[PDB]
Parts: C-alpha cells; structure tokens; sequence
C-alpha cells in the first residue's frame, strides 16, 4: 500500500503536469515568487520545500516543451527564484549548524 | 476514460507525460480540463 502510493500514487502525482498548460505556471509560479518570497520560517518544512518541489517540478516537463517567449521568460523566473530559495535554504542549514 | 487513460497510461507514466500532449494532443484542452 506504501508501495500503491509509491508506484501508481508516486508516478500519477508526477504525471499530473504531463500536458498542463503555459499561463498557469506563470500565474502561480509568480505565487510562488509570494510564497517563496515570504521565508523559510514562516512558510515551513515541506510547505518551503516542497513549493521547491513545485517550481523545480514546474520546470519539470517545459524539457520534453517549444520556443516561445514566455518560455524563456517563465525559465528566467523560475530558475532565479529557485536559486533565490537554494540560497535561503543553505543560509538557514548555516544559520542553525553554528548555533552552537 | 480516466480509468484507461489515468488509470491505464500515466499512473505508473508507461508511456511518457509528452505523449499525452503529442498521442492526444489536437485541440481537446476541454478535454484536458
């Protein structure tokens, strides 16, 4: 059952986007440019990383798409704002892994 | 048939997640809605 999540769950939660369309992901993309641009700490764990996952996996079939200008644009915005959050992340690792 | 098609195709993604938008891919976003 662990396993019927992570094989037809796993995959199916993966291929949700296998089409999905080229306005949307700027739309809440750019709600993620709210939402990444609100911390760490008041955003949370999986809530932080796994809006990461949701970037990182809005980047994700754009591979398999075509050249247009939003295209070039939404990889601007995405990749900036995921190094934006990377940066936070290690920042924040740093910021505990010396408190003592 | 989203028992064939997201039960049968895309669950365990056999085949790919392109092939949904190249095998059904001829203006049937109302579909995919």
């Amino acid at each position: 059952r662990n396993n019927v999540l992570t094989t037809l769950q796993r995959n199916i939660e993966s291929t949700l986007n296998s089409v999905a369309s080229v306005k949307d992901l700027a739309n809440e993309a750019s709600k993620y440019e709210i939402i990444l641009q609100k911390g760490i700490n008041q955003v949370g764990l999986k809530q932080y990383t796994q809006v990461v996952h949701k970037l990182d996996d809005m980047l994700e079939d754009i591979q398999s798409r075509e050249e247009n200008s939003e295209f070039h644009g939404i990889l601007t915005h995405l990749e900036q704002l995921i190094k934006r959050s990377e940066a936070q992340l290690r920042v924040y690792f740093i910021s505990i892994l010396n408190s003592i | 048939n989203s028992t064939s098609l997201r039960k049968m195709l895309a669950n365990p993604h056999f085949n790919a997640k392109d092939f949904v938008h190249d095998k059904l891919g001829n203006a049937s976003a109302i579909t995919i809605d």
